[PDB]
Order: structure tokens, then C-alpha cells, then sequence
RNA sequence: AACCAGAAAGCCACGGCUAACUACGUGCCAGCAGCCGCGGUAAUACGUAGGUGGCAAGCGUUGUCCGGAUUUAUUGGGCGUAAAGCGAGCGCAGGCGGUUUCUUAAGUCUGAUGUGAAAGCCCCCGGCUCAACCGGGGAGGGUCAUUGGAAACUGGGAGAC
RNA sequence: UGAGAGUUUGAUCCUGGCUCAGGACGAACGCUGGCGGCGUGCCUAAUACAUGCAAGUCGAACGCUUCUUUCCUUGGAAAGAGGAGUGGCGGACGGGUGAGUAACACGUGGGUAACCUACCCAUCAGAGGGGGAUAACACUUGGAAACAGGUGCUAAUACCGCAUAACAGUUUAUGCCGCAUGGCAUAAGAGUGAAAGGCGCUUUCGGGUGUCGCUGAUGGAUGGACCCGCGGUGCAUUAGCUAGUUGGUGAGGUAACGGCUCACCAAGGCCACGAUGCAUAGCCGACCUGAGAGGGUGAUCGGCCACACUGGGACUGAGACACGGCCCAGACUCCUACGGGAGGCAGCAGUAGGGAAUCUUCGGCAAUGGACGAAAGUCUGACCGAGCAACGCCGCGUGAGUG
């Protein structure tokens, strides 16, 4: 039988669609920093510092709920220098 | 120190591993039914540094946290060496 | 969720109740925290037997009393007195 | 609240253990029995008769658990003949150990503190017109856990005869 | 606080078995069967389940379709009327069952200088403002249907950037517990945040306020998670078991520590104090019994763990790897115009089947207890009660003095 979980199942999969996208967009702005991290060429530190701002911006607007949030910073960090 | 550990005495048997020694403490407790002194024996694992303590030292540990696959102690002091 | 109530310990049709703090995902009468007070609900008026150490500094902690609970207990004027006196602070 | 003891009592055994009977037709057949055992003109073991004998809507039977069972004996058993000392020796591990000084205090006892949910079995007191229900107290739930002490005895270390 | 009788012999003392007298039951089976006060009722097949009821509710973030009213008689302010939603909270509570499990599952005692937590009291700055895109409905397409597509509208506490918080975390500086790693207070170095918001009062200016929110982050309360000492089972006619196994280094990942997972290096670890293997079993408060030491059991009531036809896997969500939610595989069963579809009684009554054997396909939220809701109300086989059964305890009976 379903009474009205069937609206919970709507709900969900609108939730899964648009928390998936996000979240890809989240790991997309990530791969691209570190692929720019270690390329070393010319433009070594500006696009750095871009891509440093805007994956800092992706990062607290996205959810894992909050510590590992700091956690990927921390590491984050480190791979300045 | 808000709250206290506990802590063990006991005695060294072998120490191959890095970084690691085997305490060994010691009692003797009663039989259910019956009453002599039977005694028994453990072996804990503790986690040491840089090689402090040799085979057969009385060492003292203590309760610290999960520290590795099953070795949870820590070393506090070589009291009383042999050779 | 914590919240002070009711607890029925009849026998089949006398009940005897034992206001009581428990959470609220607890059932009618399984676990608690613990016993503060009871009350008959026969013999009016029945008694609100209490060390009253316990509502003032309970309440104050936070917890929200049900129905019956809270009117009659506001025939000591429990929190009347305590957000009164939250002024001095 | 008007009238009645009327509407209104039950069930298995009697050879010993087993308190709880006597007598009549039945005849090693038909039968009975928890153990011992009863049956061929006696069954004081089938039916009848009054009794007798038992708890208080019950009474017998089957099945399962503890006692009596000191018949796994730590408290609390034994091995000449009744069940029961290996055919005999050498010895690893283990168990147990002469006297004494000092010392540690693992085992030892003890003070204080924390907990051993609620309801149960207890006891006291109330109500439920007496069973059942609730209330407050206490041993009750540790071989517990932390903190402080003794070195008489056994472990441990240094020595001594 | 501890009671002994019968039976080995022509008769005797020992030793030794067998049996009886005492209790208890979720009992059953025969005989008996008056009333009431409390209880209890699939222990077998966690076997297959027709039939009917077990969980919804919402205006004060919100907007749009459908009734009657004096609705400037053509539409009409205004009151109650509302299908699905940008839309919240619930359905992870409450009820069942003991199939698995010989381990940190439980019971006690402790730890977290390795942890997360939807309401309330607040706590340092607060409590930024501005902007822009879409369902239902109407028309159409395939099929009787479960239902699946296009074209057009709109609502915000969905979406967007944007400076406004570093107290995140790091470095440095300045004071202590240590448990090494480290952590606990004050100021600075580099990076970053959002709900720009509701019903009402006054409405002199054209905004002051009562009931409502979101953080840069803190505290209490509550619930959950990890980890250790000790304890509770039979077999030696079961003696060796282990290769992410044991340690180190580095990285990833998680609410955090950690072979939890990877890559490299060294061969470690457990065992007579019973490992590994086979078999049985959920654990506890407790209940029966006994002088006591003990022995047996874990059904009523309370606490914990584990399971949803069998086996996998994730998502939403603070919380599940989800009783009823989703997806996939397996066994079974049902409906049809045959093209396609649908489901899990270990919820309450009830059905076949097994069995020596265990109830009614009832009433109602009056009461206690939840969930939603400014508040009336709404849901409830939780629960409160009426059935049935000598199944257990009882309070008793069928007068007292008599003839």
C-alpha cells in the first residue's frame, strides 16, 4: 500500500538531482584547482589565487555538514607551497 | 587532569616490532567452586617511541586511546633493567 | 525533548498516576529519568507531594510540562516565581 | 429499600508404606498394581451396601524442574576382601616446601566516597468492608571502582645458618 | 535455618541401587460444574495467508482551481469554502517476533588532551540589502486502465552573485595540566557567510511595536557513537591457527582515533591460563526450589540487542543503510480485451495447516500518551473497556440457637 510517502519520493528525487549537480560542480572546481597547482607554468600564482577564492566559495556553500569543510581547507592550505 | 587513567604495572617478553613492546601483568585470583591461588597471565600490546625498554625490564603503562590495529598503551618508565 | 507527565499504575479501574520526567519517544510507562511527585486522581483534592528542589531547579534547566501537569502545578506558582527572579540575572 | 433459608455443593481411595472397614454373589480365567505383589470356591484388589477417610468448586491421571540423594561429598564420600593403587622405574612442564635479618606490599583486612533502574520476594504503617493495588524506609543487587592505612602469613629482592 | 519409610536374607549387620511421602506449571486429558474480585491465554510451521481497519496533519514563508451568502439587479468587497505544489513537520516514535549471534551482543566498572546531537534559556556582531528564472491549471498525443509526452502562466522562507565573521584552522607572541601526540586563555598574519523574511496594533508624519527567523559561532539539557578490566557453554574420540594477518612510513576517507582502505618496507601475531574447528543458545532485572552452598528456567511486566518473504545496494533526511519508503536479483501468488500490470499477517480480529493443546473478522478517544496545528480539531486495532475459556488465585457462599 502508499498512502502519502509517495510524496517523500518526488521530494527525494529532486533533492538527488539538484545535490548531485551541485556537489559535481563542487568536485569539477577541485580537480581543476589541482591540476593548476601542479602545473608550475606561467600564471603559477594569480589563477592560483582565482581558483583558491572560488573553490573556497563552492566549498562553504556546499554541505558534508561543517568540519570536513575545515579539513579540506587545512589541506587546502598546505598545498600552497 | 580532570580524570584519571589506569594505570598497570607488569614486565617485558618480546619487543621484535618497531616501535612496540609486550607487558605482561600478573595476579592470581580464586577458583568459582573451589578456593586455591591459581594464576593466570595476559599479554597487552603498548605503544613505545624510539626504542626505550629491552627484554625482561618492569615497565608501567597506560590506558591512553585507540592507537593502532590492537596496541593501546602507552610507555611511562624503565624502573628496573636486566641483562 | 524532555517532558514531565503522567504515568497510570492501576489496577483495573482505580488508577494511581506518578508525575514523572521522561522523554517524549519514551511509551506511557517505560522508562524515565526519574519520579518527581505523584497524584491520585481519585480523593479530591489529592496531594502534590513534591521536594519541590526539583520542578524549580528542572524547569529551569528547560523542560516543558503536558496538560494536567503544568495546571496543577501552577498552584505553587513555580515558574511565576522563577522568570520573576530571572531578574537577577 | 418490601419478602426466603428457599433460588444455591461438590470429588477419589480403604493388603503393607498409607492415618483413612466390614460383609455379601466373581473364581490362576477375566482382571489389578508407584514399590512389595494379589487371582484355582473368598478379591478385606470385580460389582453392591452402608460407612470410613481428605481440601473448601473442585478431584484424579499424564509430562517436565528442585528436594529427600553425603546417589559427584568445597561446605560434605571413598580404594586389604564390596565398584576402585597403573606391572615397575627414569624424568620436561606443573603443584608444594627447613630457620633467620632487612625490605616491597601482589595476595589480606579495614575507614570514607560512587553506583548496584522501576516493579518483585521481605518488614513496618494506611486505605482496597479481608485476596489483589499504591505509598515512605531499610540489609536486598560487587570477585564491584577510587582515595588512606598493617607487614602477623604466603609471593618478590638483598643477605645469614 | 538441616525429620525418613518400603524392597536383597531361614533370620543378621554392612555396602548398594530402584520406589514413595513435599512443592511448581502459559499445562493437557477424564469426572464434576453456583456466584462474583483480580489475573493469563500458538510453548509446534520466523509455515502459506482471503476479508476489514494499522499515520497523517497543516495559513502567520506561500501562491494559484471548487459553495452559500446584503454581495452598486451585470458581477460583487467581505466570512467560512481549498487539487496538487515552490512547502513545512511527521512518518528512524509507538506496536510485533527471538530466526540469527559464542562477540565488546550483554552485565557491571570506567574512559572521550580522538566525537555528533530536530524544541527551550540565552550568549559576542548581529537580525546585509539588491536581483532573476519554474508546477498545478488550459489545450492536445498513445491506451479501457495503472498511466506516460508537448505548448502557455504564477507564487516564495527554492535560485543568484555581491564587500560586510575569523572565534574554522595555521604561525607567532604571551600563563599550566600533563597522557607522549599536545591542549586551555589574549592580540595580530591569510581565506571565506545567510531568511534580501510573517499575522496583528497605532496608522500625526508614511513607521514605532506585540506574536515570528537566520547565522560567523558558543553553553546547558537530551539522545546516539567509539573503546577498554572483569563475568556467565559442551566436546581433546576437535591441537595447531593466521597473509591486510602483526609493525613502521606516506596518502585517502570518516562524526573523529585506527590496516578502516590503498602504495612501499620488515616477517610478525595467537596458542595447554585450551587458540582454531563442530554443535546448542538471544542477554538481564527476575521466577521456581533448597537449611545453605547450589540446581533449573529466561513465558506474563521493565531495560538492551537483533530481524521485516530470501539476499544485495544506496538516496532523502540532524537521525535509517529505513517494519511499513526506493532500486536490482531469486522463490511464490493474483488480475486482464494478452498489449500489460500488482503484492508480502514477526500490527488488531480472522483463515487453512501442524499440533495433546490456547480466544471476538466488537464499542469509543469520556480518561492517560503521542503527531500536526496561531487555537478549536483531525489520526490512533496505542489505550481504555465489553466478549470467550474453571486455565490460576481467591472473597465467599447454600444462616446462628435449636426440635
Amino acid at each position: 500500500n502508499i498512502e502519502s510517502a509517495i510524496k517523500r519520493v518526488r521530494t527525494s528525487a529532486n533533492a538527488n538531482a539538484k545535490n548531485s549537480s551541485q556537489t559535481n560542480a563542487m568536485r569539477t572546481a577541485i580537480k581543476k584547482f589541482e591540476e593548476a597547482v601542479a602545473a608550475g607554468a606561467d600564471n603559477v600564482d594569480a589563477l592560483y589565487n582565482e581558483a583558491v577564492k572560488a573553490v573556497d566559495m563552492a566549498a562553504t556553500k556546499g554541505l558534508i555538514h561543517k568540519n570536513k569543510a575545515n579539513r579540506d581547507k587545512i589541506r587546502l592550505s598546505k598545498l600552497a607551497k | 587532569e580532570r580524570n584519571q587513567r589506569k594505570v598497570y604495572q607488569g614486565r617485558v617478553v618480546s619487543d621484535k616490532m618497531d616501535k612496540t613492546i609486550t607487558v605482561v601483568v600478573e595476579t592470581k585470583k580464586n577458583h568459582p567452586i573451589y578456593g586455591k591461588r591459581m594464576k593466570y597471565s595476559k599479554k597487552y600490546k603498548a605503544h613505545d617511541e624510539n626504542n626505550t625498554a629491552k627484554v625482561g625490564d618492569i615497565v608501567k603503562i597506560m590506558e591512553t586511546r585507540p592507537l593502532s590495529a590492537t596496541k593501546r598503551f602507552r610507555l611511562l618508565e624503565v624502573v628496573e633493567e636486566a641483562v | 525533548a524532555v517532558k514531565i507527565r503522567l504515568k497510570r499504575m492501576g489496577s483495573k479501574k482505580s488508577p494511581f498516576y506518578r508525575i514523572v520526567v521522561a522523554d517524549s519517544r519514551s511509551p506511557r510507562d517505560g522508562r524515565f529519568i526519574e519520579t518527581v511527585g505523584t497524584y491520585n486522581p481519585l480523593k479530591d483534592p489529592a496531594e502534590v507531594v513534591l521536594k519541590e528542589d526539583l520542578v524549580l531547579d528542572w524547569l529551569s534547566k528547560g523542560a516543558q510540562p503536558s496538560d494536567t501537569v503544568r495546571n496543577i502545578l501552577s498552584k505553587e506558582g513555580v515558574m511565576k516565581k522563577h522568570h520573576e527572579a530571572k531578574n537577577v540575572k
